[PDB]
């Protein structure tokens, strides 16, 4: 025999054994795509998809800017960013018409959110770009540095603590004629230099600075409030709830799809999603959502697209040149790409550098034409849902009508029609109506098959059964805080992982076994019976001898584990209560210790 | 950061923990073995266990109040009540406010939750969501609320249910049930005594009572509901009927105007019948599904023509132990699996306004103008001698089955008082950590007969049923290879006159109750699986699973006690041990004259009659002599 | 402050209030009044909704016993405690079911009797002022506003109190109790337009960020505010070229095409330790556990072999340093001899830093860093990895590797710990599945690779952290429990670490790996491109005719790894969990379709088989005991041979696999661009042996499935 695991699919349907095809459960030990090359390539691609736009020069920043909106209509089945403002506005007007009051209610809720949110909410995030250091630092450090520099320059409204006051301070800073940055070094940035520093993204392959994040948060809050009311959207939800939507849509399109009405599902994927969405269009739709609203609300919500459309991008670390005849390894920083002779590089990199050189200003590269991944993730979904809403059979005025699900570059479209020509026309109307708004369907990553089976953001649906493989197995190891906290965390991980990320009972039990093994091997607390000889064994042995109710000992006191599925939500010290010896209870939980969702646990001598 | 590796490295170092500066005033500076506990403050982890071992005791009676939430959760779980695991296939205006409420709730479940789920939304259920529901299954689970404080009737019901559910699968149901009931005891009191005294009306308890010949109620149990007759009387015609798939069935049809009060666990009903027709039925339930199942059972019991032709599948059902059940139960189970066809084909007709009784749901949700036939939702005792059949089917003088092992619920409760199931065939109900204890206790309590049969008729002793549960624990892959090995050893205790150790027999006997397989391996430890962990029983020595204390002459199995052992007069005294190696006799202690010790893998190269030393166990060496005569079963 | 509201209210309200605080970014510790107000509002809403149920056409029920009833339903639908998206779903369902204007904001309740949404409030502020403020904020008729007060004052629109007087009295008593307790604690008395302009640089950037035609943000906003759908999509769809279309190419049984694997010299071995060509110098029953000192077992094992001969190079590296690979072994032997002569085991042997180790480790080959200014003229400078995707064709050695990795062994490599009792039936099913799996995979060579990798990476990371500037000799030990119950201590070879000043977790720590083995290099010289294979001994092996002497080889190579790789290898024990998840999902799908627990028809049924092989007879079917190991070996090899090509291929071939599944199911699959999909799949196949083998498996599948 020659073992061929793929041949297993000859017996079990693919969606049943789909887990076989996912190689890793964890972050691989390699970096897939990053560095100066993959950033310059992205810039060049974003500009290429909009090459037939209008070129201008930004008065303040002083960098070339490409404006494809209302550009020539596409002529071939290739990506194009030439979004049409009329088409997008009409689509959003129709979305409002089909869901009356959605925009008004969302705007009111977001407006209430704006006047309360504290600046602290801006530190609960991920790595952020420090305009004061040209580096990346965690959110809290970036916010603290920005606030310190703002105070040193006279801007102090952020002391109020509201995020909107911090935004007002940011806008005032954008108007100052010179910003003084004193680091634990004395430097002064003129208006243009600071403006560039605040309109830059470093290397989701890019993280926005601190000025942008404030407005991005509010824009995405409005986007989330809009999405929560759209059944088509599937971004704001997760876990079991998402599994409902899939079924729901298949039920909507198959209620009476039996009178010869052929139904077909397109499992799709939008090509170059981030490199075609135009921040100018996001402004064009935010100005529509925030209609007949207080001018301050529109002004605050319109400043994220305005800052993106002028955004610059830092290329990256740079290149590394190796001379194998001299055994030399030198590095070229990205800032020197504007003058270095184009002979060292290979042909493809040489072409990339040549194409990007005209856009290089102050070491960055203007990236007006398109958005970058990770930002405006929930506002893009609204455009997609609006497109999906244009197949309601009252907006097509024909016999074919589509309606499906979309989650920001992942969609499934159901195209009920009365015959195959109807299906082939309802797919073309979607692929064409969806090009006018700058969304490019990927023809090499999609497929259409009769309804009853498809894939949507790794939720494989087959004849009513949904397999959820979107999220990965969490690390089932000791947290590393202390003996008491680790048991509480590790067990809770398995519990809430079973609840949210569908995890089998048997695999849950084996994960618990592996966790107990790691726990006992970190803190030397093997079972009393077990003969492992560590430095802590002797004390654990004697304690085993003198305890009559050996079952009540904590797992950290050389006792027996008692955790199965039914009791993963109960803390150890409260699970093993009736089983403890009264003297042992007193000794463990004595307030005279010389020693003493997260970590929900009881305090004992172990802490 | 990677805090896990940091914590491992810290725990590696001595004195990693930071403690108060008063530790010297409380804990010593060195333990009984001289291992230092603290320095300068910095304390080794050994102090954290020294405090728990020898430290200032304190009263902790207040913690259940300080942490009342956690202990409330623990108490809710401890009194839990598990049902069966259900594997579910995922396949202006009038509008009265009550209709609004139904329509709404029925609409939310559609777009709110994916898995159908029966019911439960309060936090008492949400807290155990990781257990109740999964990808494609449900784990029906009644929370451990406060329901009475019997503490004796509950334990009796649990014991009776366990006995019936274990006997229904045995070779002879009635004999096994009588054996188990005559041996089990709850709260010290023997089970038969409480059975005689208790008046409880549980299905399993009533079956057990009928087994003893005691008198039980005349009520008729069916589909989990008790149809207490209230008026009328008739005869069973024992006729035949044909189904939708054209499968003839031999049923017992009734007649006459009969009034039946259907009591249940979570619903009640009043039914009138006359010759296979539902004249008038009233219901009063708790949940929508409770009422749904109540009417399903009532209609199945009505034996109506429309009900019978409503079948849309194969009426083939299997009881545990591969039995076919009865046609009435077949229909009930089929119509419990599927509901819509039965209800829609049952027929509908208009209602007349009556006090406090809404019309049934024709489907899904109730209605106030049209209801299914003669069914209306609403609100608001003698002993007859019986006889049990072989398949625990209680019957009356009329011959109509009253209680059967299918009426007993699957509700696996938790015993309140301590229930001891003395007898085999039930040591599996308790944890697998108890099967070993009970097996060894049984082997000891019957030591004389076991010894006689071992020395006379070993094969019948090996093929004994009392060792079957033990065979569940032993790994399947090596289940047989052990037997052969052990069997061979025992033969070498019957051939080599003078060698006889009781402890070895009582230790290795249960391992020799499987079809033997021959191999050339010299086992050092026989492994057995308990609670997912593979413990070992050493062939020569003491193990946590089996420790024999010579001083007190007592056997300890997994910490618990097994009993005491006497000494056979034939017990060998020369020290020669024969059942420790496949073809060798351990002639005594280390003998440096014969040379350095040989690993147990090398002694297989010794020729007949050769003698050498071998490392036979933990830092131990013994002299072994190869047997010239080779013995094998 | 922080204690009362915590204690007097049930926890659920506490978590709800904290969730609201996180929503607004607020912290419970920083503030008191907002938390107290939120908890009070939540409790008031719940006690209003928990008032009582409905009945048949009479409503206004006042029953409170605890027995649910079908015809008795809650009169008030909770909305405050419901999730945002789900709350909007509920309110939309209300509006669709019965005609009532959608409230601008999320209300608190939906009393069914009056069919009117109910918004409730409670605050110390003057009742009339609060009611007017709420009427202004929640500005809509056909709704209801109900305002309470701690002082004992209530109000509602139209003076039409919905519920009964007794329940209102209960609410007032609860409020009075709260206020009185708070006042007795010094808490009660503690409780007592927007402008944003775009000007200057932001105005000039907003006017510069519009659609081409427009000039100023004011003009753009004026246009947008006056937009009305006039059929703009229709005209532009009419004007757009007909070539912009997605024609559905049919996908038939003949369309599928075998993938095109690369062409070139055969692929070479890439792992970090010999997988199947591994030989162990194991000792039985080392003597009591306790993680025996690795360097003591590494000597007690090498004392078990007496066939050491003069090392001889049988296969050179052919682009490397052979003599210094030989001398590193001849120095390891000497160092191990010195440990024996010394008293007590050092517990860590730092190797003498000599030219042999420096060169073998590559420390003397690494290029020196130079600033670009100095090396401008050097003509050999080129972008690193300028072009080296050398394509290498598939070889059979990887298939043999997997074949041997799917086989049983005579040992027990994974010894898991215990679990609590199994009470719930679902617990019984889970335990049955887990026990069957662990029995089928405990004895297996995939588990041997898992544990060997875990041990090696752990002992390498620990030494790389502790001793950062020493060449520390590291044995490659593993421990198993033989089928007879006696523990062993296998030694596979040695690892010599190099300088390990790892600051960022991507710096490489070059190390020399020297494995023992019996597999002659000359049989597959193309598989050992990266190794320098020696001949170190002559081992006697039990052949059929007598006992034959066969050579014992040592495989030497200068490898390198970083903290990320070490951490990814130390967790290889997750391969068991991944494989168990795969098997259990396979069981769960079948059970769901079959409406019963298929845990038995899978594991205990000697007839069931799955096609997982291919022999000259045809497709070969194994038993569940072979699937459990095949999937485990597949996962272990995904972890060992992890690469970007593997991820790309697995992502891109799953779409083709699903199209094939749709075809086999007769769903009339159709693709918009299949050539692009095939090109994407074949772009990943370059030189990775594992991905090439996977592509070959895919070809074989397609061939058998669509035939």
């Amino acid at each position: 025999m020659d073992v061929n695991p793929t041949l297993l699919f000859l017996k079990v349907p693919v969606q049943n054994a789909i887990s076989t095809t996912f190689p890793y459960t964890g972050d691989p030990p390699y970096s897939h795509g990053t560095g100066t090359g993959y950033t310059m390539d992205t810039v060049n691609r974003t500009h290429q998809y909009s090459e037939k736009g209008k070129w201008t020069k930004n008065t303040e920043t002083g960098a070339p800017q490409l404006n494809p909106i209302d550009g020539p209509l596409p002529e071939d089945n290739e990506p194009s960013g030439y979004a049409q403002t009329d088409c997008v506005l009409e689509a959003m007007a129709f979305l409002e018409e089909s869901h009356p009051g959605i925009f008004e209610n969302s705007c009111l809720e977001t407006m209430e959110i704006v006047q309360q949110t504290r600046v602290d909410k801006l530190t609960q995030g991920r790595q952020t770009y420090d305009w004061t250091l040209n580096r990346n630092q965690p959110a809290a450090t970036a916010l603290a540095n920005t606030i310190e520099i703002f105070r040193s320059n006279g801007l102090t409204a952020n002391e109020s603590g509201r995020l909107i006051d911090f935004l007002k301070d940011v806008m005032e800073s954008m108007d100052k004629e010179e910003m003084e940055i004193t680091t634990h070094k004395k430097q002064r940035l003129n208006k243009k230099s600071y403006l560039i520093r605040a309109l830059t993204l470093n290397t989701a392959i890019a993280t926005p600075g601190m000025q942008i994040r404030g407005f991005v948060y509010f824009v995405e809050t409005l986007a989330r409030s809009i999405c929560e009311k759209l059944e088509q959207s599937g971004l704001p939800v997760g876990g079991n709830e998402k599994k409902a939507k899939l079924a729901n849509v298949v039920r909507k399109m198959m209620t009476n799809s039996q009178d010869t009405e052929l139904s077909f599902t397109i499992t799709g994927d939008n090509t170059k999603w981030n490199e075609n969405q135009n921040p100018r269009m996001f402004l064009a739709m935010i100005t529509y959502i925030t209609r007949n609203q207080p001018e301050w609300f529109r002004n605050v919500l319109s400043i994220a697209p305005i800052m993106f459309s002028n955004k610059m991008a830092r290329l990256g670390r740079g290149y590394m040149f190796e001379s194998k005849s001299m055994k030399l390894r030198t590095q070229i920083p990205a800032e020197m790409l504007a003058n270095i002779d184009l002979k060292y590089f290979n042909e493809l990199t040489k072409k990339k550098i040549e194409k990007i050189r005209p856009l290089l200003i102050d070491g960055t590269a203007s990236l007006s034409p398109g958005m970058m991944m990770g930002m405006f993730n929930m506002l893009s979904t609204v455009l997609g849902v609006s497109i999906l809403n244009l197949g309601q059979k009252r907006y097509t005025k024909t016999t074919y009508w589509w309606d499906g699900l979309q989650s920001s570059d992942d969609f499934a479209l159901i195209v009920n029609a009365p015959n195959h020509e109807g299906i082939q026309a309802g797919v073309d109307r979607f692929y064409r109506t969806c090009k006018l708004v700058g969304i490019n369907m990927s023809k090499k990553k999609s497929y259409i098959n009769r309804t009853g089976t498809f894939e949507f953001t790794s939720f494989f649906y087959r004849y009513g059964f949904v397999a959820n493989f979107s999220m990965e197995l969490p690390s089932f190891g000791v947290s590393g805080i202390n003996e008491s906290a680790d048991m509480s965390i590790g067990v809770t991980v398995i519990k809430n992982n079973m609840i949210n990320n569908d995890l089998g009972p048997a695999t849950a039990q084996m994960a618990l076994q592996l966790f107990i093994k790691d726990y006992r091997y970190t803190y030397r607390c093997h079972r009393g019976d077990t003969q492992i000889q560590t430095r802590r064994s002797f004390e654990l042995e004697k304690l085993w001898e003198q305890t009559r109710s050996k079952a009540g000992l904590l797992v950290s006191d050389g006792g027996p584990n008692l955790y199965n599925i039914r009791n993963l939500h109960i803390p150890e010290v409260c699970l093993k209560w009736e089983l403890m010896d009264e003297d042992y209870q007193g000794r463990l939980c004595n307030p005279l210790n010389p020693f003493v969702m997260e970590y929900d646990a009881v305090a004992t001598t172990h802490s | 950061k990677n805090p896990a590796l940091r914590m491992k490295w810290m725990m590696a170092m001595k004195y990693p923990i930071t403690a108060d500066k008063r530790i010297i005033e409380m804990i010593p500076e060195r333990n009984e073995q001289g291992q230092t506990l603290w320095s300068k403050v910095m304390v080794s982890p050994l102090a954290v266990t020294w405090w728990n071992r020898n430290g200032p005791t304190t009263s902790t009676v207040h913690y259940p109040k300080v942490y009342k939430t956690y202990f409330e959760k623990v108490e809710r779980l401890k009194h839990g009540t598990f049902g069966p695991v259900h594997f579910r296939n995922q396949v202006d205006c009038k509008i009265a406010p009550l209709m609004v409420a139904y329509m709404l709730e029925r609409e939310l479940v559609r777009k709110t939750r994916f898995l159908p789920v029966a019911g439960g939304t309060s936090s008492v259920y949400i807290e155990v969501l990781h257990l109740t529901q999964g990808t494609c299954w449900e784990q029906m689970y009644t929370p451990g609320g406060e329901v009475r404080n019997d503490d004796v009737d509950q334990s009796l019901i649990i014991a009776a249910r366990n006995i019936v559910r274990r006997a229904t699968v045995s070779a002879d149901p009635l004999a096994s049930l009588l054996e188990m009931c005559h041996s089990t005891q709850i709260g010290g009191i023997r089970m038969v005594d409480i059975l005689r005294q208790n008046p409880t009306e549980e299905q399993a308890v009533d079956i057990c009572k009928a087994a003893m010949g005691l008198r039980i109620s005349s009520s008729f149990s069916f589909g989990g509901f008790t149809f207490k007759r209230t008026s009328g009387s008739s005869v069973t015609k024992e006729e035949e009927v044909l189904t939708g798939n054209l499968q003839t069935l031999k049923i017992r049809v009734h007649e006459g105007y009969e009034e039946f009060t259907m009591v249940g666990q979570r619903a009640t009903a009043i039914l009138r019948k006359a010759t296979r027709r539902l004249i008038q039925l009233i219901v009063s339930g708790r949940n929508e599904q409770s009422i749904a199942e109540a009417i399903i059972v009532a209609m199945v019991f009505s034996q109506e023509d429309c009900m019978i032709k409503a079948v849309r599948g194969d009426l083939n059902f299997v009881n545990r132990a591969n039995q076919r059940l009865n046609p009435m139960h077949q229909l009930l189970r089929h119509f419990q699996k599927d509901a819509k066809v039965l209800f829609q084909n049952w027929g509908t007709e208009p209602i007349d306004n009556v006090m406090g009784m809404i019309g049934i749901l024709p489907d899904m949700t109730p209605s106030t103008e049209m209801s299914l036939r003669g069914v209306r939702v609403s609100k608001m005792t003698e002993r007859v001698v019986v006889s049990i059949d072989r398949f625990l089917r209680v019957r009356d003088q009329r011959g109509n089955v009253l209680l059967s092992p299918e009426e007993v619920s699957e509700t696996q409760g938790t015993e309140k008082l301590t229930i001891t199931y003395s007898s085999s065939m039930m040591w599996e109900i308790n944890g697998p950590e108890s099967v070993l204890v009970n097996t060894y206790q049984w082997i000891i309590r019957n030591w004389e007969t076991v010894k006689i049969q071992w020395s006379q008729d070993p094969t019948m002793l090996y093929n004994k049923m009392e060792f079957e549960p033990f065979q569940s624990l032993v790994p399947k892959a090596a289940r047989g290879q052990y037997s052969g090995f052990v069997r061979t050893l025992f033969q070498q205790m019957r051939d080599v006159l003078g060698t006889f150790d009781t402890v070895q027999i009582i230790k290795l006997l249960p391992f020799a109750a499987a079809p033997p397989k021959q191999s050339r391996m010299q086992f050092s430890s026989l492994t057995v699986n308990v609670r997912g962990s593979g413990m070992r029983i050493l062939i020569r020595g003491n193990s946590p699973v089996f420790n024999y204390n010579k001083a007190t002459k007592r056997l300890t199995v997994l910490g618990k006690d097994a009993g005491a052992l006497t000494e056979d007069p034939d017990e060998g005294t020369a020290g020669v041990e024969s059942a420790v190696l496949r073809g060798f006799l351990i002639l005594g202690k280390e003998d440096k004259r014969y040379g350095p010790a040989l690993s147990i893998n090398e002694l297989s190269n010794l020729a007949k009659g050769e003698k050498a030393n071998v490392l036979i166990g933990q830092g131990d060496v013994v002299l072994v002599m190869k047997r010239k005569r080779d013995s094998s079963i | 402050m922080e204690d009362f509201v915590r204690q007097c209210f049930n926890p659920m309200i506490v978590e709800l209030a904290e969730k609201a605080m996180k929503e607004y970014g607020e912290d419970p510790k920083i503030e008191t009044n907002k938390f107290a107000a939120i908890c009070t509002h939540l409790e008031v809403c719940f006690m209003y909704s928990d008032f009582h149920f409905i009945d048949e056409r009479s409503e206004s029920i006042i029953v409170e016993s605890g027995d649910p009833n079908a015809l008795l339903k809650h009169r008030f639908e909770i909305i405050e405690g419901r999730d945002r998206t789900m709350a909007w779903t509920v309110v939309n369902s209300i509006c669709n079911t019965t005609g009532v204007e959608k409230p601008k904001f999320l209300p608190d309740l939906y009393d069914y009797k009056e069919n009117r949404f109910i918004e409730i409030g409670v605050t110390r502020r003057e009742v009339h002022t609060y009611y007017l403020e709420k009427a202004n904020k929640i500005k809509s008729e056909k709704t209801h506003i109900h305002i309470f007060s701690f002082t004992g004052e209530e109000m509602a629109t139209k003076a039409d109190y919905t519920l009964d007087e007794e329940s209102r009295a209960r609410i007032k008593t609860r409020l009075f109790t709260i206020r009185q307790e708070m006042a007795t604690r010094g808490l009660w008395d503690s409780f007592r337009e927007e402008k944003f302009e775009i000007t200057g640089t932001m105005r000039r950037l907003a006017d510069q960020s519009l659609p081409p035609n427009f000039s100023s943000l004011e003009n753009f906003r004026a246009y947008v505010d006056g937009f009305e759908p006039n059929g703009c999509i229709e005209g532009k769809l009419s004007q757009m070229s007909k070539e912009v279309n997605a024609r559905i190419e049919p996908f038939l049984k003949t369309t599928p095409r075998p993938l095109k694997l690369p062409d070139g010299p055969p692929c070479s071995q890439r792992s970090k330790f010999l997988l199947m060509d591994a030989l162990k110098l194991s000792i039985e029953d080392p003597s009591h556990e306790g993680e025996g000192i690795p360097l003591y077992d590494a000597i007690k094992c090498m004392k078990t072999f007496f066939g050491w001969k003069e090392p001889n190079i049988v296969k050179p590296h052919e682009k490397g340093i052979n003599p210094n690979y030989l001398l590193t072994w001849k120095q390891v032997l000497a160092e191990l001899q010195d440990i024996e002569n010394e008293e007590k085991i050092p517990k860590t042997k730092n190797m003498k830093k000599t030219s042999q180790l420096r060169w073998a480790l590559g420390e003397n080959m690494a290029p020196e860093k130079v600033d670009f200014e100095d090396c401008k003229d050097v003509s050999d400078l080129k972008q690193y990895d300028s072009d080296e995707p050398e394509s290498r064709s598939l070889a059979s050695w990887i298939q043999s590797e997997f074949n041997k990795a799917c086989e049983l062994t005579d040992s027990s490599w994974i010894e898991l710990d215990e679990i609590g009792e199994d009470v719930a039936p679902i617990e019984h099913i889970a335990s049955m599945r887990r026990n069957y799996f662990t029995a089928e995979v405990s004895h297996c060579r995939a588990t041997e690779y898992i544990m060997k990798g875990v041990y090696i990476n752990t002992a390498l990371l620990n030494a790389s952290c502790a001793a950062m500037d020493d060449f520390q000799l590291i044995p490659m030990i593993s421990k198993c429990r033989t089928k007879e119950g006696r523990r062993k201590t296998n030694l596979y070879g040695f690892i010599i670490k190099g300088r390990s000043h790892l600051r960022n977790d991507t710096d490489v720590v070059n190390f020399v790996s020297m494995e023992f083995s019996l597999t002659d290099p000359r049989l597959e010289p193309h598989k050992w491109e990266k190794y320098c294979v020696l001949e170190i001994g002559n081992m006697l092996l039990r052949t059929a005719v007598g006992r034959v002497s066969r050579p014992m080889f040592l495989y030497v190579r200068t490898n390198g790894t970083s903290k990320i790789k070490m951490k990814w290898g130390m967790e290889m024990r997750r391969c068991l969990l991944q494989s168990l998840q795969q098997i259990e999902s396979m069981i769960e799908a079948e059970s769901s379709v079959k409406e019963k627990d298929m845990t038995k028809e899978f594991f205990e049924n000697k007839s069931e088989t799955w096609p997982i092989g291919e022999s000259p007879k045809g497709v070969e079917e194994g038993s569940i005991g072979k699937v459990c190991r095949t999937l485990l070996a597949k996962s272990v090899f995904n972890s060992l041979y992890a690469s970007s090509q593997l991820e790309g291929f697995s992502a891109e071939s799953r779409k083709l696999l699903l199209i094939a599944q749709a075809l086999r199911d007769n769903l009339e699959p159709g693709t918009f661009d299949l050539g692009g999909l095939y090109e994407a799949i074949e772009e990943c196949l370059i030189n990775d042996p594992w991905v090439l083998l996977n592509a070959s498996w895919f070809n074989s599948f397609l061939a058998h499935a669509l035939k």
